[PDB]
């Protein structure tokens, strides 16, 4: 609770390669082995994923910083974390990162989750207030230090809690949870799975055919974001805080037009982008996943402007528009005293 | 704890007893106290109604009977009773903001007031 | 209120009330009629002051409590609470305001209790001379008139904010025929054929499909998420075939694809043609139909089996 | 109100009582079946609508 020992991680973020990452059904309807094509917002492929590696465990003894700054929200984000455990405990979405503005949380609260978008109270540090009570043992849930109160409290979600963990096996899964959250009129739709990985760092060059869970008719817009992190009281041990180390990755949504390969289940099995290279470009076009050798007409170009300029008159002359709205006395009905 | 109260027990008629209210802040003092009772049958009656704004308006044959003080140390109300009735026999609780319903409120622990 | 499905249809048969005041909001129509947001106001007024729950009446209570806005969207409500808060020896429980600085504007929690004058001399901290007590208590009596008697009061009001639509009560319903044509309305999907029983394998977020060029096939129902498939009931052109008016008058009616088990007669791959007697014999006709089969007039009108030669 | 919109260019004379609310009256003046004619108030220093 309440823990501001970074004092070395603002590092600038390692861009890494995600072949094909970020594919999701942008709808309910169910299509069987057909190709659609459709302008949402998706995640480039082969683009640079802006990684935020969290918590970093230099290792000579401890020295564990948090490395979770406030991150921008313009259209909609793509996340990715390998999480072994539940370090992360939820989202700040919200505008003004202050009070006087409502803000969307989401609370891990690993028993179930509880989405709120409330008016709050930013504390020092916003984090699950996780602390014993002296008794009894147990961990506290509080979002009293998430924000140092909460009032006006518009919605409340009660469900299964988002992150599951489903290895069992002692790892060589490590459970790639992939997220992104989209913010179009006034909605919030929230869509993850669980995938299993058996490389150790790296994202895998894997088809991940993602389905949505949840829908938030919420309302509030989003232009700023940060992400939680795991925080335990330290004891009585020959302080002790963000017990483990996690890695976060951050992608960014710009509005693309992809087509997906349906198959005959309804689920996708694979997408192709129509801007990265003529290649994909042209299957596009011909709404197929392969196409036959000869010449086709993809496209034009066109040289984009770089800068503009304009020409007016020089003459300064500050037209007389005081006397005529103000004038002295407006004319009379058949004698307009019309003012070139 | 925010809200509390002290003081009660049994009340000797004619006689004057301290009671007491306390709690933890003045903060929480938005928007009134008050002594009330809630009698099997008897409809809502407030006996007394100390204010945020220092001002205590209470039944007109009644607050002749009551003595009103206020403290800001530990937050308490000292009301003194006298020539007790049965018609005050119940949980005699101190209710903070008692008009602000029963969610802005907290109800003590409760006392009795029998007369021999 | 947000987010919740209001039962209005029930509140109106429940039990009676004193009134209900609205304007701008037809009173059956409220089932279907949708706002935003949606606030329950605890109201106690007196009983003469209940027909003064409205602009333009005003007292000792509506010009201090909450004066009432000029932009009221919502309906009044009261009931009799007489067996509850009526009784000999009266009340003298809520409270009064005699003079404050100013009207309470509309919706101002105003709940502070200062000291305020009614002329123009100082208080100076003490009530007196034209510095009055500003808090009273009520006064009921079963005895006084009608305009004397306790009762408990909640207004809704409404709002109509810029944001999507969150407080209505959809209690519509209907039952599932199949294998006729049905004007279905699945949950804002209206159209017209017929359901039948797909074999389908949907996933568990998917309202409906559609299987090429934008057509519904199958959709689900959301209430025991079965997967039913749409089909338009047959249709089809008529087509006439005639000899002509001056060589005779009757007349062979086709229908194109369509099964007469549906509808001499005759089932050929055009559908059922009626009106003319299949020969097992086979000429050269004149009149096509189609898939080989033809008709011609020679007293009545036959169909035959096209002879090539 | 009506139990129904109006066609164009039709005539009203009858006003019989009907059901507006949700318990029958079969004709019983009071709740739920309102009379249906009511009188404007025209002010001198009324609205300006
Ligand atoms: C829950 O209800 C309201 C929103 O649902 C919140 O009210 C907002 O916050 C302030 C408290 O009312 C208001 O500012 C007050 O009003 C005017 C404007 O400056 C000033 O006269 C007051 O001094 C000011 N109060 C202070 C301490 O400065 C906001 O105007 C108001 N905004 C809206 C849209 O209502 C409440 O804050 C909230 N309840 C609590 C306890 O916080
Ligand atoms: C999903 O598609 C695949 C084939 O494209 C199918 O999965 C298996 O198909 C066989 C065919 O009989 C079935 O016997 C199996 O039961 C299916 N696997 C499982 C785990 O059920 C299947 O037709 C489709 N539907 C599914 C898997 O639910
Ligand atoms: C990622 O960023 C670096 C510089 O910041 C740039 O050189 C590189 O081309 C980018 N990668 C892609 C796929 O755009
Ligand atoms: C406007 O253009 C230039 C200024 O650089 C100068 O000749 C003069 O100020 C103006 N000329 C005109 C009005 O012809
Ligand atoms: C006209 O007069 C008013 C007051 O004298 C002034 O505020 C306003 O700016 C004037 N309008 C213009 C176009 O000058
Ligand atoms: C819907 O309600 C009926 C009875 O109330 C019940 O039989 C049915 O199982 C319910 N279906 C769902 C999806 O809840």
């Amino acid at each position: 609770q309440c823990v501001n020992l970074t004092t070395r991680t603002q590092l600038p973020p390692a861009y890494t390669n995600s072949f094909t990452r970020g594919v999701y059904y942008p709808d309910k309807v169910f299509r069987s082995s057909v190709l659609h094509s459709t302008q949402d917002l998706f995640l480039p492929f082969f683009s640079n994923v802006t990684w935020f590696h969290a918590i970093h465990v230099s290792g000579t003894n401890g020295t564990k910083r948090f490395d979770n700054p406030v991150l921008p929200f313009n259209d909609g984000v793509y996340f990715a974390s390998t999480e072994k455990s539940n370090i992360i405990r939820g989202w700040i979405f919200g505008t003004t990162l202050d009070s006087k503005t409502q803000s969307l949380l989401i609370v891990n609260n690993a028993t179930n989750v509880v989405i709120k978008v409330c008016e709050f109270q930013f504390c020092n540090d916003p984090f699950l207030g996780v602390y014993y009570h002296k008794n009894n043992k147990s961990w506290m849930e509080s979002e009293f230090r998430v924000y140092s109160s909460a009032n006006n409290c518009t919605f409340e979600y009660v469900s299964q809690p988002f992150l599951m963990d489903l290895e069992g096996k002692q790892g060589n899964f490590k459970n790639l949870r992939e997220f992104v959250f989209k913010n179009i009129d006034g909605y919030f739709k929230i869509y993850s799975k669980h995938t299993p990985i058996n490389l150790v760092r790296d994202l895998p060059q894997g088809f991940s055919a993602l389905e949505p869970l949840v829908d938030l008719p919420i309302g509030i817009n989003i232009t700023r974001f940060q992400t939680l992190l795991a925080l335990h009281r330290s004891y009585l041990t020959p302080s002790g805080w963000t017990a483990g180390a996690a890695a976060y990755y951050v992608g960014y949504l710009q509005p693309r037009t992809f087509l997906l390969k349906y198959n005959e289940n309804g689920t996708i099995t694979d997408a192709v982008d129509c801007a990265l290279d003529p290649l994909s470009e042209t299957k596009c076009t011909l709404k197929s996943f392969t196409v036959e050798k000869g010449i086709y007409q993809t496209s034009n170009f066109r040289v984009q402007p770089t800068e503009s300029i304009v020409r007016f008159p020089n003459i300064t002359n500050l037209c007389p528009f005081g006397e005529v709205f103000n004038a002295t006395r407006f004319a009379s009905v058949y004698a307009w005293n019309r003012k070139r | 704890v925010q809200l509390v109260e002290s003081g009660g027990g049994l009340v000797q008629p004619g006689g004057s007893l301290r009671l007491s209210c306390a709690a933890s802040d003045f903060s929480f003092y938005d928007y009134e106290m008050s002594w009330v009772r809630q009698a099997p049958g008897k409809a809502l009656e407030w006996i007394g109604s100390m204010y945020h704004s220092g001002r205590t308006y209470i039944n007109p044959s009644l607050k002749s009977l009551v003595t009103i003080s206020r403290d800001n140390s530990k937050n308490t109300l000292y009301l003194q009773m006298n020539s007790l009735r049965a018609e005050d026999t119940a949980m005699y609780y101190c209710v903070s903001n008692w008009a602000s319903g029963s969610t802005g409120d907290y109800w003590g622990q409760g006392t009795l007031v029998t007369v021999s | 209120i947000s987010n919740c499905v209001a039962d209005y249809s029930v509140l109106y048969n429940s039990a009676s009330f004193s009134t209900f005041k609205c304007y701008g909001v037809s009173p059956t129509k409220l089932n279907d009629l949708c706002f935003t947001n949606v606030y329950a106001d605890s109201f106690v007024i007196r009983g003469d002051e209940v027909r003064q729950i409205a602009p333009g009446q005003t007292g000792k209570i509506a010009d201090y409590n909450y004066k009432l806005p000029d932009d009221f969207t919502g309906c009044v409500i009261a009931w009799n609470s007489n067996n509850l808060d009526s009784k000999v020896g009266g009340n003298y429980n809520y409270l009064y305001r005699l003079f404050r600085k100013s009207n309470l504007k509309p919706f101002e929690r105003d709940i502070s209790t200062e000291i305020y004058q009614a002329g123009s001399t100082p208080c100076n901290g003490v009530e007196g001379f034209n510095c009055y007590f500003p808090l009273q208590s009520y006064g009921f009596q079963p005895t006084n008139g009608v305009g004397y008697q306790p009762y408990r009061v909640v207004v809704l009001s409404f709002e109509l904010l810029h944001a999507p639509a969150t407080v209505c009560g959809p209690k519509k319903s209907t039952n599932l025929v199949k294998n006729k044509c049905v004007n279905f309305n699945f949950n804002g999907l209206t159209g017209t054929g017929v359901l039948t029983e797909s074999n389908k394998k949907f996933l568990p977020f998917q309202q409906f499909g559609r299987d090429i060029a934008d057509t519904t096939d199958a959709v689900r129902d959301p209430q025991t998420l079965e997967i039913l498939d749409i089909t338009p009931c047959s249709f089809g052109g008529v087509s006439v075939i005639t000899p002509g008016t001056n060589t005779s008058n009757q007349v062979a009616v086709l229908y194109q694809d369509v099964n007469c088990t549906e509808v001499n007669v005759f089932q050929t791959r055009a559908g059922c043609l009626i009106g003319a007697e299949h020969v097992n014999n086979s000429y050269e006709c004149d009149i096509p139909i189609g898939a080989g089969i033809c008709a011609s007039y020679q007293q009545s009108i036959i169909a035959y089996t096209m002879s090539l030669g």
